[PDB]
């Protein structure tokens, strides 16, 4: 099957992902609350074009 | 945790096969010792042996150091730890001083200084070195009476008359009234022959929604008596409760 | 026996009592040990206190002991009513075998009484259609344990066929006995009542069966 | 000497398998289809290793063996007298028992050594 | 009434059932805790 | 009076049911009867010259033939 | 207790982050395209922390969290005061700061352990 299953992508041991909890956040520069997380919340391959 | 079988012994002359075993439940049969003892009412409690099941050493003590010999079975397991064995004994030159129940006791634990101490004990199978021969209970039924008028509490139960020897077993319902009984020692007349009562207690509101059957066994005759015990009583301190 | 302990010994409600346990040189106390069972006459014991003064699993911290040189000793604290029995002590080492004492019978004192129940049964009609007549004495729920039966027959004391059990312990820490009477049908036949006497201390019971009735 | 073997005091009382106690550390390490397989087996082993030796490290310890803490014994953790443990129960038995309670157990013996490194320094 | 037999052998994880029967596998878990009365040094 | 405090032993000799990778053994003279790889061993470890075992003295422990891992794998490898 | 969490004092100042030293150190380790791409970073897990615990060990100190040295504080190294430091600075900007001079002080750790054990003993 294609489906897009929700995929999460963790670290490994003496690892971190920091997950950055801002709202209005433009993708570049100081997030101002961070948290830290070892995987991420479930993102699936939907693969497409314009949209 | 678990509780040992101890195994009922005939009567018997001073010459006669003469053999007592003991049967196991819940532990692990080959760390915990194994420890006779016998209780007579001229001695007292005395220790005889003790017999280790996984390396099999047996200490005597010097009174049975010629006549009793002790044997231990192999384990057949149930689980990773708990088992179930048994294990025998043969007390041979019959004296009439070894007339008395007598008892099966294993260790304590599986190491030190108190290895061996009996920690858990059995049920108790009871001897009569006797001549005499064996005789059959004469069960009779006894009639209810009234225990108290304002409370409503009346007690009926059955006789075991002349028998010998000890003892004699009595049950109810095949087992289902176990609640308020009251079982009384056997007295020995001056011929040879014993004799004991036995009372459950039971409210008296119950006549026709349960039936009472005492079951008096007796293993040395070979004898199962099923007495029906009558719910209708002869007091007139109770009939006014009906 | 070897091993000695005391006679007996009495102690009260919500109070302690000590128990001796002692003997000659050659089975306590130098290089022996000492345990203590709780052995109600006629049941099955139970383990008390093992390598002298260690509590066997699931007994109560109300037990205590110790051991002297010369002799060891038992204490039942805050005394309860069932431990109203017989105790045994036993000097045992790792090699040898283990050897009990005397007895030592607890006297709990400042207990309740209660008054004997006593039943009487005359020879049912099988028996008399046999021919046999016993007389059936049951006494019940009486404190303390000691009792004296005498029969009468018609206010006649009778000294043949006297049965007498002796009293003990109930599952509910009260005593009991049996006493029977073993005479012809004809011994009492020409005795138009007969009796049983239970004597308890000093306050007499007795039951007449009336066989003209 | 007594060398009864690789967890040959498996099935003896906890008290003499604590005689046995370098035996089983030693053994423990033993320093293309079947590649992957052999190669997937050898790394499990020092992972197995490293994460037993991390706990044994953050508990203060370090050091092989017997190791002494200050945590108090929590009664309900199978109360049983010592005499009724190191002279009666074998560790499977044993470890069985007190199965329930480990973790928490794992979980306070981390945090009472650093406070007391903490300290001590200073 | 009675009752006859047959020769199998459908599937292949039974011939090594056979032989490996006498086998099992174990982690090895070396984290005993226990109790004793002893206390840290200070 | 004595309180107990808890005292942390490694190599205990306590185990778990449990599967995992196995790994194969052959006879030294094995990779002797070469023939260009006769099937399995060409890349195997060779088998102890001297091989031990361990009669767990007082030890039961409960098999199930059945309910077994090596053979899963064996069948698939 | 205070368990803020792993990481959890990476922004509260030094000395409250001393504090928390436990935690931090019992997640390093937590103890077919996908499968080289996870056995490669399980490798690379016991290699990196396998290091840090060989420096640990090659200081004398071999005992995990706070050890000290003989090292005399060169005030070069971003001179500040105790109370300038351990009260106000966080982790992340501290060892920015002395990221420059770290090497070197790696380097003299080294050697001092050694010529101690070595006379230590004899
Ligand atoms: C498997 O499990 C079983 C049972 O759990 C283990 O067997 C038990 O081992 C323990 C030791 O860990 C034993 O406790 C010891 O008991 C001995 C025996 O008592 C003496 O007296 C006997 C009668 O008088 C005599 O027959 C005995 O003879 C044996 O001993 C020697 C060889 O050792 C030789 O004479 C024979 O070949 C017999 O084998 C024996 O002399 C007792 O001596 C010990 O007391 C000393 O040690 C304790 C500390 O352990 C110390 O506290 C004491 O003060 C004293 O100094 C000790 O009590 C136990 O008897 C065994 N049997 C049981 C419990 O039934 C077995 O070891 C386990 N296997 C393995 C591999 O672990
Ligand atoms: C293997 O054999 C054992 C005993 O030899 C079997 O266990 C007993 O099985 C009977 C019934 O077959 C039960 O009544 C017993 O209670 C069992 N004993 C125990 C200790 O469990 C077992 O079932 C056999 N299994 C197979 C697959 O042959
Ligand atoms: C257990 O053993 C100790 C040994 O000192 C003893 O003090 C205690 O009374 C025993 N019993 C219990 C229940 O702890
Ligand atoms: C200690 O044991 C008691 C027994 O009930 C339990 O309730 C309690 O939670 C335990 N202590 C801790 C810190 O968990
Ligand atoms: C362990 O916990 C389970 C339930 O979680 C319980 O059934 C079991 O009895 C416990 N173990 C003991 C020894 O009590
Ligand atoms: C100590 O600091 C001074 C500051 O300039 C520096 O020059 C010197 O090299 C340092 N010491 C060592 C051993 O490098
Ligand atoms: C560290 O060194 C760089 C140049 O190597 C320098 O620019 C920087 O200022 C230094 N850091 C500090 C805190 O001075």
């Amino acid at each position: 099957s294609f489906e897009p299953i929700p995929i999460h992508y963790c670290a490994p041991a003496g690892f971190a992902i920091l997950k950055c909890k801002d709202k209005k956040f433009n993708g570049t520069g100081p997030c101002p609350s961070v948290s830290t997380v070892q995987c991420t919340h479930g993102i699936k391959p939907v693969v497409s074009t314009q949209l | 945790q678990g509780q040992l079988v101890q195994s009922g012994a005939e009567l018997k002359k001073p010459g006669a096969s003469v053999k007592i075993s003991c049967k196991t439940s819940g532990y692990r049969f080959n760390f915990y010792h194994i420890n006779w003892i016998r209780q007579t009412a001229g001695r007292g409690p005395e220790w005889m042996g003790w017999i280790s099941p996984y390396s099999g050493d047996k200490n005597l003590a010097p009174a049975f150091q010629d006549r009793v010999i002790m044997t231990t079975d192999t384990e057949v397991p149930v689980t990773s730890f708990t088992s179930t064995g048994a294990a025998y004994m043969e007390i041979r030159n019959l004296k009439f001083d070894d007339t008395g129940t007598y008892f099966c006791a294993k260790g304590l634990l599986r190491d030190g200084s108190s290895t061996w101490l009996p920690y858990l004990w059995g049920q108790g199978t009871l001897l009569t070195v006797s001549s005499a021969s064996t005789k059959g209970p004469s069960v009779f039924p006894l009639a209810p009476s009234s225990k108290s008028t304002s409370g409503g509490t009346a007690a009926l139960g059955c006789l075991v008359k002349d028998y010998f020897p000890e003892p004699v077993t009595v049950s109810w319902n095949s087992g289902a009234l176990t609640s308020g009984v009251h079982t009384f020692p056997a007295v020995l007349q001056s011929s040879g022959l014993y004799s004991l009562s036995s009372v459950v207690t039971v409210p008296s509101s119950s006549l026709g929604t349960q039936t009472y059957i005492c079951n008096v066994n007796h293993k040395p005759s070979n004898t199962k008596v099923d007495k029906r015990v009558e719910p209708k009583s002869c007091d007139k301190g109770l009939e006014v409760l009906f | 026996s070897v091993l000695t302990q005391s006679a007996s010994v009495s102690g009260s409600l919500g109070q302690s009592v000590t128990i001796s346990c002692t003997g000659p040189n050659s089975v306590c106390c130098s290089h022996k040990s000492i345990s203590w069972y709780q052995w109600p006459p006629g049941r099955a014991p139970t383990l008390i206190i093992y390598e002298d003064n260690e509590r066997a699993p699931g007994i109560s911290p109300r037990f205590s002991g110790y051991k002297s040189y010369w002799s060891a000793y038992l204490t039942i604290s805050d005394l309860r009513p069932e431990d109203e029995t017989t105790y045994y002590c036993c000097s045992y080492t790792h090699n040898s075998g283990c050897v009990f004492g005397t007895g030592t019978k607890v006297s709990v004192l400042g207990q309740s009484k209660a008054n004997p129940s006593v039943t009487l049964f005359p020879p049912s009609s099988e028996e008399l259609q046999a021919n046999k007549a016993t007389l059936v004495c049951l006494i019940s729920d009486f404190y303390p344990g000691a009792v004296t039966v005498a029969w009468k027959a018609d206010s006649s004391p009778v000294k043949a066929g006297v049965e007498t059990t002796t009293p003990s312990k109930q599952s509910n820490n009260k005593y009991a006995a049996s006493s029977y009477l073993s005479l012809t049908p004809e011994q009492w036949k020409s005795h138009r009542s007969y009796s049983c006497q239970v004597t308890h201390e000093g306050s007499t019971v007795e039951k007449t069966v009336a066989p003209t009735e | 000497a007594v060398f009864l073997g690789f967890l040959g005091a498996a099935g003896s009382t906890m008290g003499a398998a604590s005689m046995t106690l370098t035996v089983q550390a030693r053994n423990l390490l033993s320093g293309t289809v079947w590649g992957i397989k052999q190669l997937q087996a050898r790394v499990l082993a020092v992972e197995r290793y490293l994460r037993d030796q991390q706990l044994l490290g953050i508990w203060g310890c370090s050091g092989k063996l017997i190791c002494c803490t200050n945590v108090p014994w929590n009664s309900s953790w199978s109360n049983r007298n010592l005499s009724e443990i190191w002279d009666n129960m074998t560790w499977l038995q044993w470890d069985k028992e007190i199965s329930n309670y480990t973790q928490i157990i794992y979980g306070l013996l981390e945090e009472s050594q650093n406070q007391q490194e903490k300290n001590e320094q200073d | 009434t009675t009752e006859t037999f047959r020769p199998g052998g459908g599937d292949m994880r039974d011939n090594w059932r056979s032989e490996l029967y006498k086998y099992k596998v174990v982690k090895i878990e070396p984290l005993g805790v226990a109790p004793t009365r002893c206390k840290r040094r200070v | 009076a004595e309180n107990l405090w808890v005292t942390v032993y490694y190599g205990v000799p306590v185990w778990k049911d449990a599967e995992t990778t196995l790994f194969c053994a052959s006879d030294a003279k094995a990779y002797e009867t070469e023939k260009h790889n006769v099937w399995a061993t060409h890349a195997c470890v060779p088998t102890d010259p001297n091989p031990q075992e361990i009669h767990l003295e007082n030890v039961t422990e409960e098999f199930n033939m059945w309910k077994n891992n090596m053979v899963e794998q064996m069948h698939t490898d």
